[PDB]
């Protein structure tokens, strides 16, 4: 009933699990925290800043509308917001 | 069974049940020439989409003339 | 005994996580399928595709994020990253919806992973392939809803969107354009729905409550072993009771499983159809000799013609903000309305 | 009301064929025994 | 003439029901 | 030339019957609104 | 002639095969290394 | 005249009604949860109008 | 005698590593302001 | 409404009064009564999936199971074989009394929650 | 006994009666294609090419003779309009008649393989038992296959010996059956290329006949034929039926984006000729050329043809349909009888004003007017206490130019109306309504209810194909798994390798 | 820019870590797969 | 030509019925 990985009750109570995960996992949350502090999660994803969505005096949505011309349509909005 | 001379004909054609190639035989030219039919109906398949788009090919209507 | 049989070797090995042939084609695909809506969610906008937030980087809460599907101009394009809309730049790809075709594409071919898994596991076992076979509904939902619908409308725009929020807007939009709930195939796909569900409660009750005393504890689940070769309840009081309580009762173990599978089964086959037609707003939307009766006689009023009047008014108010690519500009006097309200 | 006068002979044979086919295969399935 | 086909069906189910439970393929034990 | 000895008795008992019925009568009940329209 | 997209398709074309080379040239390599013992 | 407003909407097959859109209509808004069984009625046209049906089923 | 790395090994970070990233992402965002 | 047309209404009219779409109660509704399709069909795989060979392949497999017979007429450990590799073991269940225990609880508690 | 699922399995091991099964098949099939013919001809009304084409009156299987070149009937009429033809012998009465004696002759053969069954070609010479060699008869049906595609492409198609096929401008005003060359360039995958078909049929034959021939001289690998149990014929039935389905697939994409294949004079223009204003497009890109050369507003509309502006209508669109709405769409709208003209709404300031037109999804939609730079001017109020756009308030008028209004105008406010609520649909029409006894609600076309059909079918394929397929793999199971199946080898760790008992710890 | 080995940094030392703490149990595992 | 349209019911129902009569009679006289 066993396929020989070593059982989980006996990693996780282990002494070097602890000492490895308690360094591991603080530093992913800390890296990800980073990711949105920093501000880079806007620029590789693309979204919007809360100042981002609208220009001053506009209210109209940048929505595609050109299939092949997309790409540029939104460079064209976004050159709009400065 | 009954015989025909139709039957009697056509023999041969029923004749080598079960008759394999030893083991992998032609398998790999197989395989070649399934990967160049899949390439060959992506292209077909994107061109359809306009994902590949090829000078002179006009996927419209309008290239009835 | 070469590379290839060394191969099967070792895919093939008793291990936690069975890899097999097929997990070759299931966990690059879930896995991405998967990721990339846990990414879409949490980081990527639907501004330029829909003029919506859409995920926890924006303030969206789990309820409201999605993955939402390209815009209408994209047409039907398969959205490669490397295609000639994003060309190449992974920024423009998630703004442009590239995100939504990543996924349902990855999710077709990992859910043909799974079945091919379930073959594969069914076979190295010695089992019969029910299982593979019963999965066969969920495939058929997956493809008639998230590609065949939108394929047969003018763009993966009107798909579902992956997200809560999201998919309940897909259900009303059904009610208002389609008059869904009133095709029969989707009514035959509730009662296979509700009737799995009557049949799951139905039969581990009655298993539950005609138990033999097999065990001294108060806590009867100890007194089974999964190698004894009797029967752990009684097939026998259960038929009695069912016939007394309700008239008829199952006396064939083997035909109350097979039912078990056949009736959710067949439910969802038969709103995946239902579907298809939607495809090509080939709707059961209307009974024409109502319409007649109705526009000739003004007193003339059923459930029938009230919902209508429910669904043009979902028409009218959401699809200006649902559709923002047709510009559709309503003024106030246009817009129906009851009295007051 | 004014509905589909095909819809009638529609619903019979939709009924009465299939009915018809279950009944041919149980009698003589009775008659075996 | 669709009131009564309607009426009809719904009758024949129940007539059904009335065969399908006092005229049953009695269960025997085994 | 022999009879032919792939033939079989086909059998319907009388619970498929009942099951079948009602299927039958069900859906009919169903689709003839539609029918009618 | 040779459009942008028909250089992406090869791009494309090319990156999976760099996808199905390198997974199966991994997988080859583990199942030699990692026998079975009949 | 489900919602009280003597506007009544016909639920039965014999008044124009298939298996879809048939029903059994709920009792008048202008009952609200009044108990309404026959004999509160004037006449049986009377409870008809005003859904009694619905309550005694 | 147990391995360490395994086949499960990998699994079970595949998922794990991205998720506390994830999780970290999401936290610092209930601080952000308009 | 005592009626199809009718429900669909009080459904219409529910969710634009009270956004049940919306509300969790609802949610916890579809969970159980989606999951209990699903396990309705994957317990009736599973069962099916795993019958003994008692019949030819003219007959029914449904013959080989006998009103109130004492044996088991499927295989329960090459069902949880299958199954827990198909997840991974301990997913699986190899208790019946358990197994059938939750087949009852999961949609009679969705149920009574949209309730 | 077997149960009723299950009663045609007695031709699994019987060559004879299987030959006789699918003779009888082909025969219904073929009967059924020749009283359809027949149905149609004595229901199809061929006077008016141009606003009562085929696709209007629920012709179905009309367009497919037309497609590959059947035109005329024995009474005289063609279906392009000509009158007096003789088409000889391959009417589309000798093409219903043809399939006809083709059914009585198909039923005869099953007869006499349904009594003659064991026939010693069906016998295994070595071992006495029914044997079919799959692997070769492939090989053989495959070569058939080749030759036929082939000629078919290259004497049929070309008119090197036949008449060719549809064909037609991009806005199906003048199709006819032409001889078409085959395109062998890059634009032969363009699948609104007429010389692509002709080429695909050459080439694809001749790979037929060469793979034909390979798949006759060459057996198949021991490790190929036993992964696919190529000794039973239930892998063929699984395979073929994925074919099937992939196939349908196709042609169900085709029909509803429309193709070469798919001309709009034979099944009814597309959704998204509608959605992308496909002909009004043209339409106004003629009308302003007259007006270039020098022609009035009158003169240009009315050198518009009747047939492209039928064709921008919406009632002519596949999506406008419904399930239960049956037969053909003369019985929804009427049968038109002419343009009305083109509507030309103006406000009290001789603004032009345009009528926002429905969108395919909409059962109903609003009646909004717009000027050229769509802002609204004018609409016909639902709550009337506080409009501000009425056409009473903003004065809009209608006037028609071209067809059966030309220089007509109309003031009053009901009648300008009335227009409006028509104009949503696209270009206005005469309908006649009662000779149909019309109801006045849209349905779908034959590239519709086609399209509708072949992806349904499709769908189910695929489950058929998954059951077969599973029958193959699982045979020796199908009746129940092992009652020795041994408990260490479904639990874990006892093999290494799973189902291996060669791999014991 | 920066901000990438900023984000990148906390998981090299983790990884670092990690590496270190368990560099010869791999050893072990390795080799001991002749 | 504008007949009686219950014709055709009557008349399919005149064929079918006592058709199908004879036919379970039949079948079952075989099987046993
Ligand atoms: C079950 C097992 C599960 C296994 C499945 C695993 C998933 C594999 C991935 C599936 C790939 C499918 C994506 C195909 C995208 C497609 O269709 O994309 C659509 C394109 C056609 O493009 C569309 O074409 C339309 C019509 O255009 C035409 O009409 C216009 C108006 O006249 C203009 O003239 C225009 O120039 C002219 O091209 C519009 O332009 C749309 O915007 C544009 O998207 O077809 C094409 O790529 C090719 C289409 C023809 C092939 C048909 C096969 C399609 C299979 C789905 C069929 C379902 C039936 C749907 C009917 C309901
Ligand atoms: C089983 C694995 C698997 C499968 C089935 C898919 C399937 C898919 N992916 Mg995904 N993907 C995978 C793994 C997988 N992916 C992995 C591991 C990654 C991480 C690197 C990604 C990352 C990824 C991205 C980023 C994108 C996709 C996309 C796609 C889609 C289009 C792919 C395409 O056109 O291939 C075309 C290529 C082939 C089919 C390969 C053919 C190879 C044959 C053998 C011929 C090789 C000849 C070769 C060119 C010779 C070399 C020449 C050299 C000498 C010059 C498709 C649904 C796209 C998508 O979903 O868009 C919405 C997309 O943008 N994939
Ligand atoms: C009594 C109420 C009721 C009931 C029981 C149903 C029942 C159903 N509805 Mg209907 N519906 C109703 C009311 C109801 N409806 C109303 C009032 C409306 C308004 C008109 C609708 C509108 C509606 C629409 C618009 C649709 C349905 C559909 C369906 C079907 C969904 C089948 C399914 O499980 O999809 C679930 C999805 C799948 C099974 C697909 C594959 C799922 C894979 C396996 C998921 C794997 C996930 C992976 C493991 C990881 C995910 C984890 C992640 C969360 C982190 C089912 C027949 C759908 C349908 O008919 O489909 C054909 C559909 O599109 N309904
Ligand atoms: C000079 C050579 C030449 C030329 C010009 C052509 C020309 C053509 N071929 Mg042929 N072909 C040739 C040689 C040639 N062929 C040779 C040598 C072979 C090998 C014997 C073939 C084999 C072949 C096939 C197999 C097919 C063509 C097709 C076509 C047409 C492509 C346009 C089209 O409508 O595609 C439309 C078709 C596609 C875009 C392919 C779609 C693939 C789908 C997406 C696969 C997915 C299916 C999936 C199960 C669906 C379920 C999921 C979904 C619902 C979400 C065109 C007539 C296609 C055709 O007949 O179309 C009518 C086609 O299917 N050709
Ligand atoms: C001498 C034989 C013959 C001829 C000349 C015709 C001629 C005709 N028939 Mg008839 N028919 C015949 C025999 C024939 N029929 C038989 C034997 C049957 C019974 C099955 C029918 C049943 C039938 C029906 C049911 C219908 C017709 C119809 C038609 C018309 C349109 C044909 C069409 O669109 O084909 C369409 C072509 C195809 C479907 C071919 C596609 C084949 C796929 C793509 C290939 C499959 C894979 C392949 C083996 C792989 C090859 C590999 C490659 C490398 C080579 C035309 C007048 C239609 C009509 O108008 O009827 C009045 C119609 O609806 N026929
Ligand atoms: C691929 C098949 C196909 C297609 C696309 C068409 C298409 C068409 N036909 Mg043709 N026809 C066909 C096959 C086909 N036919 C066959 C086989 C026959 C002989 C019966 C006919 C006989 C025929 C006649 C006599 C007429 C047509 C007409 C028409 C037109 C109107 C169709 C209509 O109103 O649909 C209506 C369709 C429906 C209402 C859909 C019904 C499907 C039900 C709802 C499905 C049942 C589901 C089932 C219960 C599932 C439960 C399963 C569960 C137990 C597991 C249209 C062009 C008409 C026309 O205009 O001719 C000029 C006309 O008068 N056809
Ligand atoms: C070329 C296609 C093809 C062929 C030759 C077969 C052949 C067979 N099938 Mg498969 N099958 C197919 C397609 C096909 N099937 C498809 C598309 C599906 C998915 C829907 C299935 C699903 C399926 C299942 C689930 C089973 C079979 C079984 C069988 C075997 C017994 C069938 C029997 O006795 O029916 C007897 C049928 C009847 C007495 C009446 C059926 C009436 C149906 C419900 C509607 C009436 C159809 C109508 C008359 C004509 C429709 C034509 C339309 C398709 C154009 C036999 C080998 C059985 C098997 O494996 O046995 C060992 C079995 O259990 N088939
Ligand atoms: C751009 C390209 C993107 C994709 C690139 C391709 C990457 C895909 C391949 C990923 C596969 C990784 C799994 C192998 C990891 C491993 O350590 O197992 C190898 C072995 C592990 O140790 C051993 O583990 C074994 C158990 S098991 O096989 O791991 O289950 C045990 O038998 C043995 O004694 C023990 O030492
Ligand atoms: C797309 C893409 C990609 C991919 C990516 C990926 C793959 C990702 C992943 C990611 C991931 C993988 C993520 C994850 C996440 C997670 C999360 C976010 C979680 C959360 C959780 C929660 C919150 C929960 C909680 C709870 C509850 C609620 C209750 C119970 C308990 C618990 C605790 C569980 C790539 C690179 C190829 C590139 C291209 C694009
Ligand atoms: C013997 C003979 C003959 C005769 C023949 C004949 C006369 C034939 C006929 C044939 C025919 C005349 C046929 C027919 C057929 C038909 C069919 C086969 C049909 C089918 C149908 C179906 C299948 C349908 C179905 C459906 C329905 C019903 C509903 C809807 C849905 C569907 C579509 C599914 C001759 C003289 C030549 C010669 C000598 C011999
Ligand atoms: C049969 C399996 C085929 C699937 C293989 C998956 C393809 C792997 C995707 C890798 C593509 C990512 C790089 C694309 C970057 C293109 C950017 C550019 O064009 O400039
Ligand atoms: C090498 C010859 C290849 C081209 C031969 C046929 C060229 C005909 C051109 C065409 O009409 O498509
Ligand atoms: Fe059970």
């Amino acid at each position: 009933g066993t396929t020989g990985e070593r059982p989980f009750s006996d990693i996780i109570t282990s002494v070097r699990y602890w000492v490895i995960h308690s360094i591991t996992i603080p530093a992913l949350f800390i890296a990800g925290w980073l990711f949105v502090s920093t501000g880079l999660a806007y620029d590789v994803f693309g979204t919007p800043r809360p100042d981002s969505y609208y220009a001053q005096e506009q209210r109209s949505i940048p929505l595609v509308t050109d299939r092949f011309e997309a790409k540029q349509q939104v460079e064209t909005f976004l050159e709009q917001l400065k | 069974a009954r015989r025909t001379w139709l039957g009697d004909i056509l023999r041969p054609l029923n004749s080598e049940y079960g008759k394999v190639a030893p083991g992998w035989g032609t398998t790999p030219l197989m395989a070649v020439f399934m990967g160049l039919f899949l390439v060959f109906l992506l292209i077909i398949l994107e061109i359809y989409n306009s994902t590949l788009i090829l000078d002179g090919v006009n996927v419209s209507w309008k290239a009835l003339g | 005994r070469g590379w290839f049989d060394i191969l099967d070797d070792w895919l093939k090995r008793d291990r936690f996580v069975f890899v097999g042939w097929s997990g070759i084609l299931l966990f690059p695909c879930a896995y991405l399928a998967l990721g990339g809506w846990l990414t879409g969610t949490t980081f990527v906008t639907s501004w330029y595709t829909h003029g919506l937030a859409s995920s926890y980087l924006e303030g969206c809460n789990f309820l409201t994020v999605a993955v939402s599907t390209p815009a209408n101009s994209m047409g039907h394009s398969l959205l490669l990253l490397w295609g000639p809309e994003a060309q190449g730049d992974f920024t423009r790809w998630c703004q442009l919806g590239g995100l939504w075709t990543f996924i349902a594409l990855h999710g077709a071919f990992g859910l043909i992973g799974f079945m091919l898994r379930q073959f594969e596991i069914a076979r190295l076992v010695g089992v019969r392939p029910y299982n593979a076979i019963a999965f066969s509904a969920p495939i058929a939902v997956f493809v008639s809803v998230f590609l065949i619908y939108p394929l047969g409308q003018s763009s993966w725009f009107f798909a579902p969107s992956f997200g809560v929020a999201a998919i309940f807007r897909f259900l009303l939009f059904f009610q208002g354009f389609h008059n869904w709930t009133l095709n029969p195939f989707h009514m035959m796909g509730v009662a296979g729905v509700l009737g799995g569900a009557l049949l799951c409660a139905i039969h581990g009750a009655t298993v539950e409550n005609t138990l033999f005393q097999d065990g001294e504890g108060a806590s009867t689940f100890r007194a089974f072993n999964p190698t004894q070769a009797e029967e752990t309840y009684s097939m026998v009081t259960a038929n009695r009771f069912w016939s007394q309580i309700f008239g008829i009762a199952f006396s064939n173990k083997r035909w109350l499983h097979f039912f078990m599978l056949f009736v959710p089964v067949t439910g969802l086959w038969m709103s995946a159809i239902g579907v298809v037609g939607l495809a090509l707003n080939l709707r059961s939307y209307d009974f024409i000799s109502q319409e007649i009766r109705a526009a000739e006689d003004p007193e003339f009023e059923t459930f029938y013609t009230k919902n209508l009047l429910l669904n043009e008014g979902i028409r009218a108010w959401m699809a200006p903000q649902d559709q923002p690519h047709e510009n559709f500009v309503f003024p106030e006097e246009v817009l129906p309305r009851g009295n007051a309200l | 009301m004014e509905v589909n006068q095909l819809g009638l002979i529609a619903t019979a044979l939709f009924v009465l064929v299939p009915s018809v086919f279950l009944i041919i295969l149980y009698v003589q399935t009775e008659s075996q025994q | 003439m669709e009131t009564i086909t309607y009426v009809f069906i719904f009758a024949c189910i129940i007539a059904l029901f009335f065969f399908a439970i006092f005229f049953r393929e009695p269960p025997r034990i085994t | 030339m022999e009879p032919n000895p792939n033939r079989q008795p086909v059998e319907l008992n009388r619970t498929s019957l009942y099951l079948g019925l009602l299927l039958i009568l069900v859906l009919a009940l169903l689709f003839s609104s539609y029918f009618f329209n | 002639t040779i459009t942008p997209s028909l250089k992406g398709f090869f791009i494309g074309l090319l990156s999976g095969a760099v996808v199905l080379g390198l997974t199966f040239a991994v997988l080859i390599a583990i199942s030699q290394i990692d026998k079975v013992q009949r | 005249d489900i919602d009280g407003i003597r506007e009544p909407v016909s639920g039965s097959l014999l008044y124009g009604n298939n298996i879809i859109t048939g029903a059994v209509v709920p009792s008048s808004n202008a009952i609200g949860l009044h108990f309404y069984p026959i004999w509160e009625a004037a006449s049986l046209d009377e409870w008809l109008y005003n859904g009694g049906p619905y309550q005694l089923i | 005698s147990y391995p360490i790395f395994t086949v499960r090994w990998v699994a079970v970070h595949t998922l794990a590593v991205p998720t506390i990233f994830f999780l970290g992402a999401i936290a610092a965002m209930q601080f952000i302001q308009r | 409404p005592l009626g199809i047309s009718g429900t669909f209404n009080f459904m219409i009219v529910f969710q634009a009064e009270h956004n049940i779409l919306m509300h969790p109660f609802h949610q916890l509704g579809v969970a159980g009564v989606f999951g209990g399709a699903l396990f309705c069909a994957m317990h009736g795989s599973l069962v099916t999936s795993s019958l003994i060979r008692e019949t030819t392949e003219t007959e029914s497999a449904n013959y080989g199971y006998k009103f109130g017979q004492e044996e088991e007429t499927y295989n329960i450990v090459a069902a949880h074989g299958y199954f827990g590799r198909l997840i991974f073991q301990y997913a699986s269940f190899n208790n019946s009394r358990s197994l059938h225990f939750f087949l009852a609880a999961w949609p009679v508690v969705g149920v009574w929650f949209t309730a | 006994g077997l149960p009723w699922y299950r009663v045609h399995t007695v031709l699994i091991n019987d060559p004879g009666r299987l030959i006789a099964a699918h003779l009888m098949h082909t025969a219904l099939v073929a009967g059924w294609a020749g009283s359809m013919a027949l149905y149609e001809l004595a229901t199809f009304d061929p006077s008016d090419p141009v606003l009562n084409p085929m696709w209007r009156q629920g012709m179905f299987v009309l367009p497919f003779m037309a497609r590959l070149g059947v035109t005329g009937s024995w009474s005289g009429w063609s279906i392009t309009g000509e009158t007096g033809i003789d088409p000889g012998f391959w009417s589309f009465e000798g093409v219903a008649l043809a399939h006809i004696v083709l059914s009585g002759l198909l039923f005869l053969a099953a007869c006499w393989h349904w009594v003659y069954w064991d026939l010693e070609l069906f016998r295994d010479p070595r071992t006495g038992e029914p044997a079919l060699d799959l692997p070769k008869m492939f090989g053989i049906h495959l070569f058939l296959a080749g030759l036929l595609c082939f000629g078919f492409g290259a004497f049929h198609l070309t008119g090197l010996f036949g008449p060719g096929m549809w064909v037609s401008d991009p806005y199906g005003l003048t199709g006819s059956v032409q001889p078409v060359a085959p395109e062998w360039g890059p634009d032969g995958f363009n699948p609104y290329n007429p010389g692509g078909v002709v080429a695909h049929h050459i080439a694809a034959g001749i790979v037929g006949i060469i793979a034909g021939l390979f798949h006759i001289l060459v057996r198949p690998p021991q490790r190929l034929y036993k992964a696919l149990r190529m000794g039973n014929i239930e892998t063929v039935l699984s395979s073929s039926i994925a074919a099937v389905f992939f196939a349908a697939f196709v042609v169900a994409g085709t029909m509803w984006y429309g193709s070469a294949t798919t001309p709009i004079e034979l099944f009814g223009p597309t959704r998204y000729q509608w959605d992308s204003s496909y002909f009004q497009q043209e339409i106004n890109r003629r009308v302003q050329a007259s007006l270039a050369s020098g022609a009035t507003l009158e003169e240009a509309w009315s050198a518009i043809p009747e047939k492209l502006a039928f064709y921008d209508y919406i009632g002519n669109n596949p999506a406008k349909g419904g399930l239960f709405r049956t037969g053909p769409m003369n019985k929804g709208d009427g049968i038109a009888q002419a343009w009305k003209g083109h509507a030309v709404f103006r406000n009290k300031e001789g603004e032009e004003l345009f009528v926002r037109r429905m969108p395919a999804f909409f059962e109903s939609f609003p009646v909004i007017l717009t000027d050229k730079n769509g802002v609204v001017k004018a609409d016909i109020p639902f709550r009337r206490a506080e409009s501000k756009y009425s056409f009473e308030q903003q004065g809009v008028t209608v006037s028609f130019y071209g067809g059966e209004l030309n220089g007509q105008t109309f003031t009053d406010p009901p009648t300008v109306k009335s227009y409006a609520r028509k104009a949503i649909f696209g270009e206005i029409f005469e309908f006649d309504t009662e000779t149909l006894n019309s109801d006045g609600i849209f349905r779908t076309s034959p590239r519709g209810w086609f399209t509708f059909a072949h992806a349904v079918f499709a769908l189910l394929f695929f489950f058929g194909h998954i059951w077969h397929g599973a029958r193959t793999l699982f045979r020796d199971v199908f009746s129940g798994i092992d009652p020795e199946l041994s408990p260490e080898q479904v639990e874990w760790g006892f093999y290494q390798k799973v189902g291996d008992v060669t791999t014991r710890r | 820019d920066w901000r990438v080995l900023v984000v990148l940094l906390p998981v090299l030392l983790a990884a670092g870590w990690a590496v270190r703490n368990i560099l010869p149990y791999a050893v072990k595992q390795v080799q001991k797969l002749l």
